[PDB]
């Protein structure tokens, strides 16, 4: 069961899932994720990156590092094994130098994400209403303008559709200069499933699918955070 | 128990804390119970009195030779637990605790113990810190508020004390017919969900208005589930206290509670099919229209006006509420062209011009209501020299009757004292009438907002 | 030719089209003129009558042995140009043209000829297609509207005929004191700009309320320039007809014109320091408060309430208008702690509890108003059995008198028929009182909105 | 007098200014523009390119080009005296070729515009209120969401400041992720001048400064169109 990931994390006194575990968990619910492998060796990364196909992105899986980029734990666009290979040591040094307290679960090999329209799907627990799903467009629209919608879970198809249409940046989903309309149905599906994750798993205090890329066909979660309690 | 049938329709009610002194709260409640005409048994309870207001008085509820359904408790907080114990022993099912001095002044322990003790005897608690409750079908006024209300189908639930008891009086002024008034105050036990469940099943109640400051932790899901199903058949209007951040803090300290999230309450209200009013006036204007009208079957809303300016005020007000007018059906335009001049407008609003005499309101209103392709009607009147306000109003009444059907109608009338009387005349006949075109248009907008809210709920409950 | 002194203050006025038939419009105007008490000379003009209403009648204005300032013309449009020529010959300065059937029915040619010809005689035109005008300081009622209005300092200009003449009656019901009513109708010549100029210099007028459907092409810049300078001393409230896109098209069709930009009108009003009302009710509520109060000198607004609920409604409403309360001066809290219980809240609103008797409103209002760190006061009252509405009102009256200053005050009172009477009582004293806490708060917010509007204009006029 | 640009256009029956002329006209009012020169000869284009500084954009200037991109009338990122001479001849050879019947005014040498926050400043004539200034944030904020503010000209400092703070996208000017706060005083200054242009020049029917780029210090108009009547 995918619940084993939650149990393992609890047993190890951890209060969030590691990035790859979060995506496995999410994926088990039918929410599409960018493909990933956890590299336990310079050799395995380079293979996993050979396997997943190219380019790849590399970053550090550690229970101890949270904002990765400013610690130098994120390397990118690595088409050849050799292109990657320097990155494996490159990040290792950078985290060793700046987080020697940190535990190194391994290095993460991340499949590439063609650009698209970015989205946020969140799950929180409101004291009154319990598991609540939130939606908004990525970048400055959630982060700066706070343009988000909420629905108390479980979500009906009506809930999902209307909360998408509700945000001010909604027209970013229906075609604009240099961007086709994206798969609204696929967004709705993910919103509903996010709500289901909250209703069913009491051990999850919070979830953040950010960023999520919307395409004309399908969506893909690029990064996922799952907080435990 | 979860069933409140015998809270609202008790065979016997005790008033604990009534006094030889008629100024005390218990005595005021007892006085209101008798004057409003309760037909069950009333048992004044007082340590020494032999009789109060012509009724045998007892020192304890447990000494009453009868099954008491409801104990209205008006003794100081330090004596309340004692009275609960006695009520518990006597087998009382509902304790209506008037008394203040609980969670709202920081004494949490006392409130939790009040509830704990009530429940150990299977007794439910309304309150504490409330002004009581009224239920018109049982001729039961167990409040210390006004002695009377207009009878009707609106249930009003209030978490606020002072505003609640004052709005109880305001219903009379606004001609709103009441089925029930319930003060819920601190909501230590019985709360909105419990009451909504009762009013759902109550055939005397058609509309539910709630002044709501907050919902208890862990109670919100159940609230949505219950309100949702109620909204399928009965409109719920909520006056939300603290719907801005600074106001959320303002209600957080008046009540003994932390402020919940504004945005999530608003989504919950949307998922429940609930209409959120930002003001007392909006809530009462909407309650009135929802109380006296069926919901519109469709979107063919017609506005009838003798003034272009009033008609544009209405158009703007409808637009702000997401309601857009469409050209009227050709058959209606033809019906009306039989008596209006050529410089009349038919864009919707239908402008019958400023020289319209009284009877054109009768003929116009009738034609619109009788027409198969008209779903709803807003009639606007500006007082000119050629009309009489009361004549226009009687024409609207006669046209509603002669049409036979029930399509929603609202009326907006502008003018001097004669208009104020005509408006009052219409409201006393349960025709939703207002002294401005924007209020008449806002009231009709609520009828549509409710149709749309019901639809939101129906679609959300769709089977997969 | 651009001074309107003799329009509002004529020595002599002719009514052309008055008749022995008392039902005709000309006759109705003449009756209003005499019964409202005009003290100058009135000249009925009719082809055959020797006298009308005891006044000597002439068949032509040019036959009158006197200088006629104003001619009120109530003859069919096919007769108007002839009367204009005779007025022109007689040296009439102002033609007030009641008559309809000009640009609003598609006959722009006739309208432009009317203006062209009037100007050739150095005569201005008001209208055409209007119900006339009223100027209280001259005891001049030259309308066929209500025969009377409450005297005061509000000037009301209306582009709408039916809504204008109806609102004229509504001012009485809403206790609004009037200095002038001006129907401008088609605005073929004299318009809002010309009128603002006069009311700028009129010491009888302190507030200007306009019902505005549109401004003429090429006229907007002059409008901002004049209105902004008026706004420095006198508030202007505009009810804008067609403030939504949908409504702008509806107004664009009601008048015969292309649809002005909604956004640019909004900006023009902001640059003018104008308060835009979305409704009749808001416009009248604000007018009352602005007519009867000075602007606050700072942002230390106090809300005084005998119940949390009303206080939270008030707080939310103030917050929706960009007004945030801050802690009361410690001197004030100390003053009020002399009589209120310790579980009273002093966060602002100052909650003196539902147990407050009539006297605490007097003491509370007096303490707040006399305090030098308080700039404005909203008093909120929820009717309970421990008080009387009229006692609370009289307390407020006495406190305002005792304090011997003018700080803005609004009052919100919630309850039954006794509250309606108390509110009516306060408004008859020119204390802005309302039957809900949101309306009292909205009205106070209008005073702040104006102070900020005036400041906007002052800043935009700052010398580099 | 900069009015000679307007009179010249009128006499030639043109209903707009050429893009270099619009920039010169704007510049004469003290609105900053990205630096440009009109090259008469190849030797001048090279000398101008050194003056303006690399990288420069080269584009044909002629009243006949409906779309400058597709007559081979635009070369980009020219970084040397060599590349300038090369593009200076490809353009002319290609534009003479594909539109021979077209008077070549010259070739425009344009300064590189560093990236920043994009704004729109516009001027239109309202039937009621006459010359009116329009402000908005660039990209999707005006084009898709129509988040704009208007003030009737002439603008005071108060008008300019409030109309900037009024648009919903205002926070993009006060610092966000990956972008410093920009120069609001510069923006106010350009808005007021845009109003002045409209008040004074009755022959200008409308004006669009778009894109305008705002930096921590100053702003620069990248493109300007002026329509005559
Ligand atoms: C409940 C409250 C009104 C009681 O105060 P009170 O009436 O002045 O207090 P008293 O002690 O005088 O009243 C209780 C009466 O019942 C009697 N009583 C006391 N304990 C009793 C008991 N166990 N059984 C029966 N009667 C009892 C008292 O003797 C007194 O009667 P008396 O006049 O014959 O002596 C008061 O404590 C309170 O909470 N006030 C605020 C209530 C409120 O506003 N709530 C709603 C906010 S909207
Ligand atoms: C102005 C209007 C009211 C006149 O209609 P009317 O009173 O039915 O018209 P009449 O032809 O009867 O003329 C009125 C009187 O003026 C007299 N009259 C006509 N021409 C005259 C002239 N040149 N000089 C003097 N008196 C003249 C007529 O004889 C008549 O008097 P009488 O009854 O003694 O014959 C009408 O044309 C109109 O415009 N109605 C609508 C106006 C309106 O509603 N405006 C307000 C918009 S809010
Ligand atoms: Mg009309
Ligand atoms: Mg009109
Ligand atoms: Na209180």
């Amino acid at each position: 069961s995918s619940r084993d990931l939650l149990l393992k994390a609890k047993e190890n006194g951890r209060k969030s899932l590691l990035e790859h575990e979060a995506k496995y968990f999410i994926s088990s619910y039918g929410i599409p994720v960018t493909n990933i492998r956890l590299a336990k060796s310079e050799e395995e990364a380079v293979n996993f990156s050979r396997e997943i196909g190219f380019p790849v992105v590399l970053k550090i899986v550690s229970p101890q590092v949270v904002h990765k980029s400013d610690v130098g734990g994120v390397k990118v666009n690595l088409r050849s094994e050799e292109e990657v290979r320097k990155a494996y040591r490159e990040i290792i040094e950078n985290v060793k130098r700046n987080v020697p307290n940190a535990e190194i679960e391994g290095i993460l090999v991340q499949e590439f994400a063609p650009p698209g329209v970015e989205l946020i799907i969140g799950l929180l627990r409101d004291p009154q209403f319990g598991p609540t799903v939130m939606f908004g467009l990525g970048g400055v629209f959630v982060e700066l303008f706070r343009d988000v919608s909420f629905r108390v879970a479980p979500l009906s198809e009506q809930d999902a559709e209307s909360m998408i249409k509700e945000v001010k940046a909604y027209k970013l989903l229906t075609g604009f200069r240099g961007m086709e309309p994206v798969d609204i149905e696929a967004i709705k599906d993910a919103l509903i499933r996010a709500g289901r994750i909250g209703v069913e798993n009491e051990e999850i205090a919070e979830m953040d699918l950010n960023p999520v890329i919307a395409y004309p066909k399908g969506i893909k979660v690029v990064d996922a955070r799952i907080i435990l309690r | 128990m979860n069933d409140l049938e015998r809270l609202f329709n008790p065979s016997a009610i005790a008033v604990v804390g009534a006094s030889k002194d008629p100024s005390k709260i218990g005595s005021q409640i007892l006085r209101n119970l008798l004057s409003y005409g309760f037909k069950g048994k009333v048992y004044p309870i007082n340590p020494t009195a032999d009789e109060l207001m012509g009724l045998k008085c007892y020192p304890k509820v447990s000494d009453v030779p009868d099954k008491v359904d409801v104990a209205v408790i008006s003794v100081p907080s330090d004596k309340v637990l004692g009275v609960i114990d006695d009520c518990g022993k006597a087998g009382v099912k509902f304790a209506v605790v008037i008394t203040s001095g609980f969670k709202e002044v920081g004494n949490e322990e006392l409130e939790e113990e009040l509830v704990r003790r009530a429940h150990s005897y299977g007794m439910r608690v309304l309150g504490p810190n409330i002004f009581g409750y009224l239920y018109a079908p049982a001729r039961l006024n167990a409040t210390f508020g006004p002695k009377d209300v207009l009878s009707g189908n609106v249930a009003f639930i209030s978490q606020s004390g002072a505003l609640g008891i004052a709005l109880m009086g305001y219903t009379v002024v606004e001609n709103i017919g009441i089925s029930s008034i319930v003060s819920v105050g601190n909501k230590a036990d019985l709360d909105d969900v419990d009451l909504l469940d009762f009013f759902d099943k109550d055939p005397n109640t058609g509309v539910i208005m709630i002044y709501l400051e907050g919902i208890a932790p862990g109670r919100g899901r159940m609230f949505i589930d219950v309100a949702s199903r109620v909204s399928l058949r009965k409109p719920i209007i909520v006056i939300k206290a603290g719907r801005t951040e600074v106001g959320a803090r303002a209600a957080a300290s008046h009540t003994g509670s932390i402020a919940g999230s504004v945005a999530i309450y608003e989504s919950a209200f949307k998922q429940s099919g609930i209409l959120m009013a930002k003001s007392v006036e909006d809530a009462f204007d909407w309650t009135k229209a929802l109380s006296w009208n069926p919901i519109p079957e469709g979107e063919r809303l017609i506005v009838l006006t003798n003034g272009g300016g009033a008609g544009v005020q209405s158009t703007d007000t409808f637009a702000d509420n997401g309601i857009y007018l469409s050209k009227p059906p050709e058959s209606l335009i033809q019906e009306i062209k039989k008596f209006v001049p050529p410089f009349a407008s038919f864009a919707n609003p239908i402008d019958i011009t400023g020289m319209a005499p009284d009877d054109w309101y009768y003929m116009g209103t009738l034609a619109a209501l009788k027409n198969p392709d008209v779903d709803a009607l807003t009639v606007l009147y500006c007082q000119t020299a050629v009309t009489t306000p009361i004549g226009v109003a009687k024409g609207i009444v006669d046209a509603i009757k002669e049409a036979g059907n029930s399509k929603p109608v609202t009326v907006g009338m502008v003018g001097g004292p004669e208009v104020a009387e005509a408006v009052s005349f219409l409201n006393k006949q349960r025709i939703a009438a207002y002294p401005t075109p924007e209020r008449a248009s806002s009231a009709m907008s609520a009828l549509y907002a409710y149709a749309r809210a019901r639809s939101y709920v129906m679609k959300s409950l769709a089977v997969r």
